[PDB]
């Protein structure tokens, strides 16, 4: 493959854009057309970002890009490194978020921070250096559930029905840090996961099993526990023995319904790009095995 | 095709519990034009019954019969109101084909078999095919109900049809493995297609009739009698009349100033007059000008494009606001140097709305938006073109103008800036009037809007006739 | 109800030239004249809540 890509620039670099292009070493920058040789405008993000598009176009744009690492920069060439499946790199992290051990990242768009500062990097003219963020998963799919609900909820409603809610939906809190998305619009690409989220529960009502069904009206004639009670406080403002019995009917119904909930999953979880085993106590760069 | 058979089930699923029948139409170029069929966002309809009630409020009656209140705090009832409004109305399911069809061809393409009673082929520039319920509140239904069509487009605007009951059930109510409803509902076909019009009669939409709709399994009754719609009748006069009351309001308005003051008008716009001049002739002016706005005052006057604002559910709160930071008190010394600076006050331009009236070639010009603000020197009002320009009207001797300001208050002016001033009085219109016939309509989200309010929207949503369709 | 409560509580008319001393004064002002004799030093002054 090309295992090495020349970025060269058109601007002459100063000493200062030398001096911090040379700390961005081993930061993850994404290239939409993973080619040998690629001019500074396609290095990053900054050729798509549109805030009157949405952030699910630009989440959308970033799930197809071809990532690569930062090497040494020398003179208008930066010479970007494709990581490869299964082996070892040190990534950095430029975004806010704090990376714990065994962690699984995953590539999103930037989010707000609350200091609005943000750090802009290599204004060159007006292009600028805006890498993605590298999130644990359970963030990334926290983002994701999080836009999914909104669009969901707020359609046909007003938008003062959908104003406290999308404000209570929009942020997140994710260990003692807290995030804002940026422009969750109601897009084209947003309604096609919409529906695949209602053909999947309808599969998921129609080819539930009885017991699959009926588990927790039992459990809670049988058991009581603060789960318990929160289970059926979800089920409340709408709320024997078996006629078949029968471990084939079972095992279809449940290997189909495993399929259905793949299906709406996926519309949940992201590609993990990186698993982390090392972490510098400063939370500035981990090592990282690379996954596609 | 497959939104009739969407709405068909769903109505089907719904009946229970709120008894509407499913209703399948399809409109053309006798509804809507090309840009109004490709840019339609909504379509809403209402269920109103024999006495003139809509199907969203309580079935004896509601606070909004009394009448208006001419107060800004008020603002005609204010977010409750509103709110009772919003929940008249509900939301169909549409789709456009935005090409020309033949409709019988386009229905035998799709999936489904037409049998109709004679073979009549009609043609149209574009299709819009969308599903309204009526209501038949039991197992009844009456010739004396009236449903409402709404069609509305991304800037907000909407335009209300109105048929009676009786006009669809003319004829179709004067008559009367395992297998998938889709099927049959394709194969089962169309056998019937009847051209409606509105009561007034300006529009023309057909309805479309299916033989395997849940409609016909009911055998629910139908009855018109006479008194039913003698009533039904009165009840849509009285909505008409309702902009028509509140322009012989004005003009009452103006008369009794004029005998009040005794025909003494002060200057109140800046215009430099000459003694030396026959005011006689502008008094005579005045009166052609008087007896012509009459002549061709409509629904797009000055004064229901100046109550329209105020039925905004924001409009009672802001009105408040502005009521507290005009009466607010002085600040101590204390507050001008430690404390928060004051909000600004209103801003020196106003927003009115205009009737400009011209009589030497009989002409009325009337959803008028100019700009006033009062100049420094004397404080008389400068009316501005809204691209910054003064306005030359008060120059001209053949020329009268009624201004409303945004609170109500109105101005009729002769050459000269000589101007009749009061207040349009809302007191002879039922709050539910006013309120149903011309509050705004507020857009739920859609494809293509940002969640978060005051957004600049991007590419508004479209379906082209001229383009071969993106996917 | 002011002047009576001003002689139980040993207090004078509020003196101040109102408009500009007043402003003056909330820019910071050093109102309170000395006693005759001081035995003890400064007066340290208690706050009560």
């Amino acid at each position: 493959m090309e295992a090495n890509i020349f970025c060269t620039f058109d601007h002459k670099l100063s000493i200062a854009d030398v001096g911090k292009l040379t700390k961005l070493v081993a930061a993850v920058v994404p290239i939409p057309q993973r080619l040998h040789l690629i001019k500074h405008y396609q290095l990053g993000l900054h050729q798509f970002v549109d805030h009157t598009r949405g952030y699910v176009r630009l989440r959308g744009l970033l799930r197809n890009m071809t990532l690569t690492l930062m090497r040494r920069v020398e003179g208008n060439q930066i010479l970007l490194h494709v990581p490869t499946h299964g082996l070892l790199y040190t990534v950095l992290n430029t975004g806010p978020v704090t990376w714990e051990k065994g962690d699984a990242l995953c590539v999103l768009p930037p989010l707000f921070h609350g200091p609005l500062a943000r750090e802009n990097l290599l204004t060159l003219g007006q292009w600028e250096l805006v890498l993605p963020w590298i999130v644990p998963m359970p963030l990334a799919l926290e983002i994701n559930q999080r836009l999914l609900i909104m669009g969901l909820f707020s359609l046909d409603r007003s938008y003062e029905e959908v104003k406290a809610a999308v404000q209570q939906l929009q942020t997140i809190t994710f260990r003692d840090a807290t995030f804002t998305i940026p422009d969750p619009v109601i897009d084209q690409h947003l309604l096609i996961d919409m529906k695949t989220a209602c053909l999947s529960m309808s599969m998921v009502a129609n080819l539930a099993s009885e017991l699959t069904m009926t588990y927790v009206r039992k459990l809670a004639l049988e058991d009581s526990s603060m789960l318990l009670v929160k289970c059926q406080e979800l089920l409340m403002r709408l709320d024997a023995r078996p006629q078949h019995v029968s471990p084939d009917d079972e095992i279809a119904r449940l290997s189909a319904l495993f399929v259905m909930l793949r299906q709406l999953d996926d519309l949940i979880r992201e590609q993990v790009v990186f698993t982390v085993c090392d972490v510098s106590p400063d939370n500035k760069s981990a090592t990282c095995i690379f996954k596609g | 095709m497959e939104t009739h058979l969407y709405s068909d089930l769903a109505f089907e699923a719904r009946f229970a519990d709120d008894e509407q029948l499913p209703l399948h139409l399809v409109l053309d170029q006798e509804v809507l034009s090309n840009e109004e069929a490709e840019t339609l966002r909504y379509v809403y309809y209402r269920n109103v019954d024999s006495a003139g009630r809509s199907t969203g409020r309580a079935p004896g009656g509601d606070e909004d019969d009394a009448p208006a209140s001419d107060d800004a705090e008020d603002a005609v009832g204010g977010d409750r109101a509103f709110d009772r409004e919003r929940r008249t109305w509900q939301r169909a399911c549409f789709r456009v084909l935005p090409r020309p069809l033949e409709l019988l061809d386009y229905l035998r393409q799709s999936g489904l078999t037409v049998t109709l009673e004679k073979e009549q082929r009609v043609r149209m520039f574009y299709a819009v095919f969308t599903t309204l319920g009526l209501r038949c509140p039991d197992n009844r239904l009456s010739g004396a109900q009236t449903l409402h069509l709404r069609l509305v487009w991304p800037d907000g605007s909407y335009r209300d049809w109105e048929f009676l009951a009786r006009d669809l059930l003319r004829e179709e109510m004067e008559a009367n493995d395992e297998v998938a409803r889709t099927d049959e509902w394709k194969g089962a076909g169309v056998s019937r297609l009847r051209e409606v019009w509105d009561v007034q009669h300006r529009v023309r939409l057909r309805v479309l009739w299916y033989v395997n709709s849940f409609w016909r399994s009911r055998e629910l009754s139908y009855d018109d009698h006479e008194v039913e719609l003698y009533r039904a009748l009165d009840a849509y006069r009285a909505r008409i009349a309702v902009e028509y009351v509140l322009i012989r309001a004005v003009r009452d308005e103006i008369y009794a100033v004029l005998r009040r003051d005794g025909g003494a008008l002060p200057q109140r716009f800046a215009c430099h007059v000459s003694r030396n001049m026959s005011w006689r002739v502008v008094w005579e002016l005045c009166r052609h000008a008087l007896a012509l706005w009459m002549d061709w005052a409509d629904v797009r006057s000055c004064i229901i494009k100046a109550l329209t604002p105020r039925l905004s559910r924001g409009a009672a709160a802001a009105a408040q606001r502005a009521r507290r930071q005009r009466e607010r008190s002085a600040p101590k010394p204390q507050e001008l140097l430690f404390g928060p600076r004051n909000e600004s006050g209103p801003p020196a331009e106003q927003t009115w709305y205009a009737d400009v009236v011209r009589c030497v070639r009989a002409q009325v010009d009337l959803g008028v938006e100019v700009r006033a603000a009062r100049c420094p020197r004397t404080g008389l009002w400068i009316v501005r073109d809204r691209r910054g320009r003064l306005r030359r009207w008060l120059s001209q001797p053949e020329v009268c103008v009624l201004y409303v300001t945004p609170d109500l208050d109105f101005y009729w002016v002769l050459p000269g800036g000589f101007a009749v001033s009061s207040r349009v009085t809302l007191h002879g219109l039922a709050q539910r009037a006013l309120r149903d016939r011309f509050q705004n309509f507020e857009a739920v989200l859609a494809r293509g809007m940002h969640v978060e309010a005051g957004r600049q929207e991007p590419e508004t949503p479209r379906v082209s006739g001229r383009r071969l369709p993106f996917d | 109800v002011d002047r009576w409560i001003r002689h139980a509580a040993g207090v004078e008319r509020p003196q101040l030239l109102d408009t500009e001393t007043i402003s003056m004064l909330t820019f910071g002002s050093m109102s309170e004249r000395n006693a005759a004799a001081t035995v003890h030093g400064q007066k340290a002054a208690c706050e009560l809540i």
